[PDB]
Parts: structure tokens; sequence; C-alpha cells
RNA sequence: GUGAAAUUCUUGGACCGGCGCAAGACGGACCAGAGCGAAAGCAUUUGCCAAGAAUGUUUUCAUUAAUCAAGAACGAAAGUCGGAGGUUCGAAGACGAUCAGAUACCGUCGUAGUUCCGACCAUAAACGAUGCCGACCGGCGAUGCGGCGGCGUUAUUCCCAUGACCCGCCGGGCAGCUUCCGGGAAACCAAAGUCUUUGGGUUCCGGGGGGAGUAUGGUUGCAAAGCUGAAACUUAAAGGAAUUGACGG
């Protein structure tokens, strides 16, 4: 049974997509098929900010961040629970999960 | 903190580095603890910069195209 | 719109339609009387001219070829001919 | 007609010396006995005289070249490399 | 659909239903015909003639104003080229592709295009042989191509 | 862009204007004064290059040094032989300026 | 058997068959 | 500097030392990692150019420029992509106005003009007619060779 | 380095931090249900060489066309030969682990190979598991290219262009959402529709499962193998889509 009309990848008008390596298990996955993370994390912990601010020589010192682009095969993506198997109806939508900002 | 204090150093510019290359770019759990303890031990923190090796395009990553099976 | 009037469409949509797909094939171009300044004669120019048109006597370029429509040089008048 | 199917010039060796050795020497003998165009006069008269020696029958110009080919791919890249180093030597 | 391409382009020229000569065209039949003679003697193909006459002399269709087509006019005087223009340009393109292909051996794309161009050459030539435009023994040979054209 | 232009213009010199091919004929037209442009292949013997250049200095005619060789100056002229030197009597194509 | 390995086993059988035929 | 930006970094190789003080001259400039990474966003096109330029002083430097396309305030389309020919025109434009600003003057004028990075400012302004660029800086500069290390030329830039 | 270790490297400084040099790979982020190409496939800058779709056209020829046995071109990766070069990775292999056993999964090293040139081979889940050309049959919002229009903003300048936006329209595409158009065994598909109300044109190809893509013959190749391709015999099912339950390290 054809599970997804998308065929599990973004390849629509192409014929071949150059592969990447899974950042976790180093598996060759097509670039448009692997699940991509872009995490903009604080360079320090959420509880270490207060300690660093005391020892910062600059009073108005902006906090640098970390820019990491992760790529995952669906094996490592499911194993790390970054994606989950969804119902037949719930599979179709492509909206990202809510950010839980408030 | 003890060696720097007894050698006459009071502030530091922390330069973080992960494994880099084609390997992991996320620093391990030791990054947060070592950075936090340096400031809490009575030492100043200035500019923090990243020197993680980020290739334009590296060589082939070790493991094979089927990955590290587990 | 099961009761669309295919025999008598008002020309607003016909002008909107593609030239081949109209009720009767009507071209989207014309001929314009281009009048460059500094002279006295009228030069006939195709509205979609693919060449740099020049007069018999004028040493002045009137239009330049682009994608769809002839690009008149600045300052030159143009008049339609019988629509 | 086409008198042989695949041996070509090394049909003179008969069945001897092995198929791969006749095949290996076939391309060398074709180029060694070929007539190259002279770059000095334009006539296709530049033929090998001895090993490493090439001579044009028309303009009587002798040049030093490869053993079997008129000029080896080694020396071609060498002459280009020397020219780039010369233009680098001055400015 | 294109003969040798997976395209379905509709880019054409929609001739108007108006068959009448425009009243603002004061050029007469002999005026157009001498213009055809002058430009052909300059060295312009019939396709190049019609675009120039339409753009500069403002003529709708040469068939409308003179009662005959440009190629028929050219051959009646007798100065028309012996090879048909489209066949000439196909052969001329094939010579350019062949010249580029011998310089660059590894151009597998160009070698693919050469077969496509030459197929159009041999099919068009067959049509012209049926209409007796070309001699029955005419043939497009790759060796003689660079000579017969240009 | 100069080499692609001179190839097409030399083609226009043929079948439009009068030319002459070969070294012995070129000298005759140079010393007669009716030569206008002399084109020499880079394959030319160096003695012949300087001799034609000296002749053209006396005749006040220009010398173009073709960036080909005598093999493909023949192809440029539209011939099936090698031409090493040629002279143009009258262009017929404005490759030379009045 | 996985069909790829059944294909490979058939190949090794075919190479053995060719050797025994060429021998005679 | 006093009140400049913080993401720029400079190499300052030492060249001569006397007494108990070391005297350093310019060696190269490099934008910091998190600023460079933050500039790279989706739905926009970046343009990176490099050029080998020689100062009047005899110093050979590799100038890298990075420029990102800018989406408009009223722009509704998600993407702001420059066509390949437009990218080529922008790259050539910011190559010749980068080698002009360095070939004309000496090392001193280049260094204190890239301290506020005036080059990227005029690069952005000259490109506003083709495609609006906003995130334009000088990515990096490195020194390929040095002219003999004259003692007098170092002392004057360290003094009056 | 690992789940834990260990084979391994190290007071000759192993690892680490700085400065250089050399070599060979690969072109991240930008990079998209985006583009191009007949497919395979194609991503640092610039230059050259030819090629092509689409668009615009009141340019030209005037049936020149669609599909196509035989024939031919190109064809991922792996593999073969010859010549270079070999950084990293890495079949075979070795060692350490794990295990009842472990010729494996994990780790250290490591040959062929992985890169370039030339010559082969012609196979992939070469997939959209879905022939090509043509027409007709819903709607909507987008996107790439070209073109035609239009409030206004922006870049220069004093104004048009000219770019960058905003609102539309046309054609050609990659797609997407929705629909009791219709179909279908359903999954689903605007094509897999216009099919018992069965016929637009034309190629290839299947006849229960195995035996079998096997044997043999022919043919191609250096070889590995590729193309064409059975039979005896055996069997009542093998399969497809969905439903319910059970089970899941
Ligand atoms: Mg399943
Ligand atoms: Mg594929
Ligand atoms: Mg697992
Ligand atoms: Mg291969
Ligand atoms: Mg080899
Ligand atoms: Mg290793
Ligand atoms: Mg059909
Ligand atoms: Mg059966
Ligand atoms: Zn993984
Ligand atoms: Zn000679």
């Amino acid at each position: 049974t054809k599970k997804r009309r998308n065929n599990g990848r973004a390849k629509k008008g192409r014929g071949h997509v150059q592969p990447i390596r899974c950042t976790n298990c180093a598996r060759c996955v097509p670039k448009d098929k692997a699940i991509k993370k872009f995490v903009i994390r604080n360079i320090v912990e959420a509880a270490a900010v207060r300690d660093i601010s005391e020892a910062s020589v600059f009073d108005a010192y902006v906090l640098p961040k970390l820019y990491v682009k992760l790529h995952y095969c669906v094996s490592c993506a499911i194993h790390s629970k970054v994606v989950r198997n969804r119902s037949r109806e719930a599979r179709k939508d492509r909206t990202p999960p809510p950010r839980f900002r408030p | 903190a003890q060696r720097c204090k007894e050698l006459g150093i009071t502030a530091l510019h922390i330069k973080l580095r992960a494994t880099g290359g084609n390997r992991t770019k996320t620093p391990g759990p030791g990054a947060q603890s070592a950075l936090r303890a340096l400031a809490r031990s009575g030492m100043k923190i200035g500019r923090i910069e990243d020197v993680t090796p980020i290739p334009s395009d590296s060589t082939r990553r070790k493991g094979g195209r089927r990955g590290r099976r587990l | 719109p099961l009761a669309k009037d295919l025999l008598h469409p008002s020309p607003e949509e016909e002008k909107r339609k593609h030239k081949k797909k109209r009720l009767v094939q009507s071209p989207n171009s014309y001929f314009m009387d281009v009048k460059c300044p500094g002279c006295y004669k009228i030069t006939t120019v195709f509205s979609h001219a693919q060449t740099v048109v020049l007069c018999v006597g004028c040493s002045t370029v009137l239009c330049q070829p682009t994608g769809g429509k002839a690009r008149l040089t600045e300052g030159c008048s143009f008049r339609r001919k019988q629509h | 007609a086409k008198r042989t199917k695949k041996v070509g010039i090394v049909g003179k060796y008969g069945t001897r010396y092995g198929a791969s050795l006749r095949k290996m020497v076939k391309k060398i003998e074709i180029s060694q006995h070929a007539k190259y165009t002279c770059s000095f006069c334009g006539k296709t008269k530049m033929k090998r005289r001895a090993v490493g020696i090439w001579h044009c029958g028309s303009c009587m110009k002798t040049v030093a070249g490869g053993a079997w080919t008129y000029n080896t791919t080694s020396a071609v890249t060498v002459k280009s490399a020397i020219r780039r180093l010369k233009e680098l030597k001055d400015q | 659909g294109r003969m040798h391409a997976p395209g379905k382009g509709l880019s054409q020229s929609a001739l108007p239903y108006r068959r009448s000569v425009p009243t603002w065209l004061k050029l007469t039949s002999d005026d157009v015909k001498e213009q055809i003679y002058k430009l052909a003697k300059k060295g312009l193909t019939p396709s190049q003639i019609g675009v120039i006459l339409r753009d500069s002399h403002g003529v709708a269709q040469v068939r409308f104003v003179t009662g005959n087509k440009i190629l028929r006019i050219l051959k009646s005087k007798g100065l028309a080229p012996d090879l048909p223009e489209d066949l000439y340009h196909l052969i001329k393109k094939a010579v350019a592709v062949r010249k580029h292909l011998e310089r660059n051996r590894k151009d597998k794309d160009a070698k693919f295009r050469l077969i496509l161009i030459e197929s159009r050459i041999h099919r068009l030539a067959r049509y012209y042989k049926t209409k007796r435009v070309l001699p029955p023994n005419w043939k497009y040979e790759s060796s003689t191509a660079s000579a017969l054209v240009a | 862009k100069s080499l692609e232009s001179i190839n097409s213009r030399l083609q226009l010199v043929m079948k439009s204007g009068k030319y002459v091919l070969g070294y012995k004929q070129t000298l005759k037209m140079i010393r007669q004064g009716k030569a206008k442009l002399v084109i020499l292949a880079n394959n030319c013997p160096a003695l012949r290059k300087s001799e034609i250049e000296y002749y053209a200095m006396l005749a006040k005619t220009g010398v173009h040094h073709y960036s080909g060789n005598n093999i493909e100056l023949g192809t440029a002229c539209g011939k099936y032989y090698r031409v090493c030197t040629l002279a143009i009597i009258d262009p017929g194509d404005s490759d030379i300026i009045r | 058997m996985r069909a790829k390995w059944r294909k490979k086993r058939m190949r090794r059988l075919k190479r053995k068959r060719r050797k025994m035929r060429q021998r005679s | 500097q006093n009140d400049e930006v913080a993401f720029r970094k400079f190499k300052l190789i030492t060249e001569d030392v006397q007494g108990k003080n070391c005297l350093t001259n310019f060696h190269g400039m490099d934008l910091t990692r998190d600023k460079m990474c933050s500039m790279v966003k989706k739905w926009q096109t970046m343009i990176e150019a490099h050029v080998d330029v020689k100062t009047t002083d005899g110093y050979l430097l590799r100038l890298f420029c990075v420029g990102f396309t800018k989406k408009r305030n009223n722009q509704i389309r998600k993407t702001s992509y420059a066509q390949h020919q437009q990218v080529r025109q922008i790259r050539k434009k910011m190559m010749e106005i980068m080698t002009r600003e360095v070939q004309t003057n000496d090392l001193k004028e280049v260094v204190n003009k890239l301290i506020p990075d005036s080059i990227g400012k005029d690069i952005e302004k000259a490109c506003q007619s083709i495609y609006p660029l906003h995130d334009v800086f000088v990515r990096k500069v490195k020194m390929l060779k040095k002219p003999k290390f004259e003692l007098g030329k170092l002392m004057e830039l360290h003094g009056e």
C-alpha cells in the first residue's frame, strides 16, 4: 500500500537528490528525505545565566547563541522521539507542531 | 581556577569547541558545567566564541552508508 | 455556470483570453505611427518589432527589441491605426 | 574488404606472444608508424626516424619527441607548467 | 508537442481574420516586390525578409498585399536560394554542433543533440524529395556537410 | 572577439572581392602596389614573415598576423589546401576602413 | 531465502556449471 | 575601539618587540561564528565574492564579501530570491568596488575604513538598484604575503 | 573508543592550544514538496564553446505529422583492463570485544576499491512500482519562467523606463488543498475520469503459484556477466485491499 502520496520525501520534479549523513548514526539519507532540525539554543544553561551575569566584565553583555543544523534518518528521529507515528488522518497535515511560546 | 589564581589570571575568554569536522557539532554535557564553574569559582567571563571545526565540505564520514547499527 | 453564453461573450473577457483560445483569432499586436522628435516624417513601426527600426533619412533609433513589445526610445510619440 | 576482424596491424605476429601482449603493442605500433602533421610546415609528413626522433620529410625539420608518440602527455603538461612559471618569474 | 522535446508550447502567430489590405498602407504590389528583390540581393532569407518588411515597411502580410507568398515571389524572379531556408539552417546548425563535438569528446549531451538535429535533417530531406525540391540522389553526408552549407 | 570576426570577414572577402593566395603571388601584388592587406599565418617561416613585413613597409600596406596556422588559414579562406600568405586587392566587405 | 541471496546462490551454481562444461 | 560592534575580530600579528612591550600590526579580520550563522536565513539568497587585491603598500590580501537579499516591508511572498544573472551582476559589482577601495590607498586607509566597514555600506547602496541587499559585511580578510617588514613603517603606525 | 571495556598511541611528550608546509578528497549552511535535462543526473568564482524549453510574433515552409519491429545513442552504483594518484572512508582480512556458539551487529588497523585519464559492462525499488501524441470534463490558493496590464512604495534623478515589491491577466511547467465529475476490489486517483451508454491514434507487455529468469541453442564481453529463452515435473491455492481481535525487545 502506498502509505504517503508524498512518498516520504520532498522529491517532486527532481530525479536524484544528493545525500547527507545522519548526524546521529551516520547513515546516508537523501537530503530531502531526512528530518531536519534547526536548533537555536542558548550557549549556556537556562539556570546558568544568572551565575555568568555576575562574573561578566560587560554589564550589558548580550548572550551568544548556538546554531546547529541536525539531520536525522527516520530511525534516529523516531528513536529520539523528535517525530512520532500519527494516525491515518493525522498524517496528512504538514503544519509544524506549536512552539508553546506562552 | 586554582592554577590561574596562583599564576596571576583573573579573567577568561571562553572558546568552546565540539568534536567538529563531519562528526558531532553539539558540545557534550561537560560544556555547561565547566563554563558555569569557572565563573562561580571567582573568575571573570568576557567574550565567548566558537571554534568548532565547521567544514565547507568534509571527507567521507566513518561508519558506512548504512550507518552504525544499534 | 451551466448556462454560460458561448456565442456572445462580452469583449472584456475576450481581451482577457489567449489569442488562440478566443472565439475568433484576434492578434494582440498592431502598427503604430511612431513620431520621433527632431524630424518631420511619420515612420510606421510594428508594435512587437524584433528589429531596431530606422527611417530612410533619420539617423535615430526608434525602437529596441525586447521580449514581448517593441521598446520605444524616450520622447517619441505613437498613434494607433484603426484599432 | 576488411581483412581482419580485430588484430589490425599486429596480424604480422600471427598467434604468438599472447593476446594481451599483441593488444598492448597494437596501439603503440599504430602511433609509432603513423604520420603526424608537421607544426612547422603543415604537411602530414612528420614520421619517426629512431626512438625519440621525429622528422618531417618536407621541411627537413627534426624534433625530439616521445618514443612512440610525437609528443607525450608528460611533456605537454611540462611545457605548459614551464610557461606558467616563466610568466610568474617576471611580472 | 515538440518533435524532439517534451514541450507543449503554444507560442504562435494568430493571423487576423481581416483578409483586406489596410487602407493606411500606401505601398502597392510593385513597391513590395521591388523591396523583396532588393533585400534578397542583399542576402536575407525569406524569413528575414518578412520580419523586416513587417517591422519597417509596416506590411501586414506579403500574401495579402501582393497576392503571393515571399518564396513564390523570389523564385519567379529566380534569385531564390537552391536549398530551402529551414533545411539550410538545420544543416548549418549541424555543422556547428559537429565542429564543437570534435573539439570536446566528452560532450555526451552534444552527441545526443547531434542525432536529434540530424534526424530532423533526414526527415525534412525526405519531404523535399517527395515534392521534388531536392534531386532524388541528394543526401546529407556528415563529411560533405561543411561544404554544401556556407 | 577579434578572431571570430576576422574568420567571418575573411569569408566575406571571398566571393565578394578580389584576393590572391600563396607567397609568390603575394609578392607580385605587393611590389605592383595593388595589395592592400596581407594576412600571414603564424606557421609562416620566420624569414618569410620578416621579408613580407619589409615589403609591406615599402608598399605602405598593412600586415595582419593571423592567429591560426597555414592549415586553418586555408579553411578560413574556404579552400581545401594550406595558404600561408594571402593579399587582398579590394575587400568588398569593409574589413579594411577607407 | 531473501531473493537477492537466492539470486547470488544461483550465480555461484551457474559458474560451477560453466566450469564443468568447459572442462569436457 | 570605544563603542563599535562586538562581532568583528582582528588578528594583530606581532612584528617587533622592544623593552617589555610587543608591537603588533594587522594580519586579518574575521567575523565571529554566531553572527555569521545568524545571518544565514532561509527564503533569501546570499552572495559571496573573493578577490586578490594589492595595496599600494605591497600587502596582498584576500577580501571576502557576503551579501544577503532583503525582503520588503510590504512583501507578501515568503521567498526573496535573486536570479542567477542578478547574483552575477551583484557579485561583479561588489568585486570591483572592493578592489578599488583597496588598490587606491594604503594599508592604513583600508584598515580604519573597514573598522566601521564602510566598504560593505557602499556595496549595499550600489546594489539597491538591482536587488535590495541589507545583510552585507566583509566576511573575512587574510594576508598572503608581506613586504619585508620595514622597521620604520611599523614605528610610524605605532606612533605619530 | 564504548552500554561497559579492551586491541591501539603515549615522559622519545600521546591528546590538547599556536604558527606554518604538503597531499588528496568534498563543495555545508544558503538548499525549497524550488530549477534544468530524454533519462541516468546536475550546486565555489570567472572566462570560452556549442545546445535547449518556454514566452513574444499580422516572420517563413506548407502536411512536411504521432507511435514505432529491425537498427542506433546515452546510461547511477558496483565490477574489469592499462596509466597516474592515493587524504578520508572502506569489501576481503587480522585483532579486541559480545555471545551457549558470534565466521556478524560494536571498536582498532586495514587490501582491492573510493579521485582523474583512456578502454570496457549495460545492469538498479533505472519507481510516479503508473507508455507516448491529442481532445474534453470542478473550484481555490500558491510557486518557477516569459509576456501583457495596473493604486501606490522603494533604488538613481528632474521624469519615463530600468530593477525590487503590491494587485491581476495569459501560456507553459513542478506541485498543493478541496469536491458525491466519474471510476475503482478498496487503498485511493481531477486521473488510475470521459468503459456493458464498452472503438481518438499507436508501441510494449500479463494469463494461478512454483520449477524459472533455470536448462539448452544463438549472440555480446577480457572476465564478471548481459540480450533472447523453454520443458518435464509439482501444487489448491499463492497473492491484493481493507475490518475486527491478538501481539510488539
Ligand atoms: Mg506496510
Ligand atoms: Mg533514480
Ligand atoms: Mg535500533
Ligand atoms: Mg560507473
Ligand atoms: Mg588500474
Ligand atoms: Mg581507518
Ligand atoms: Mg495510440
Ligand atoms: Mg503462470
Ligand atoms: Zn540515524
Ligand atoms: Zn614539416
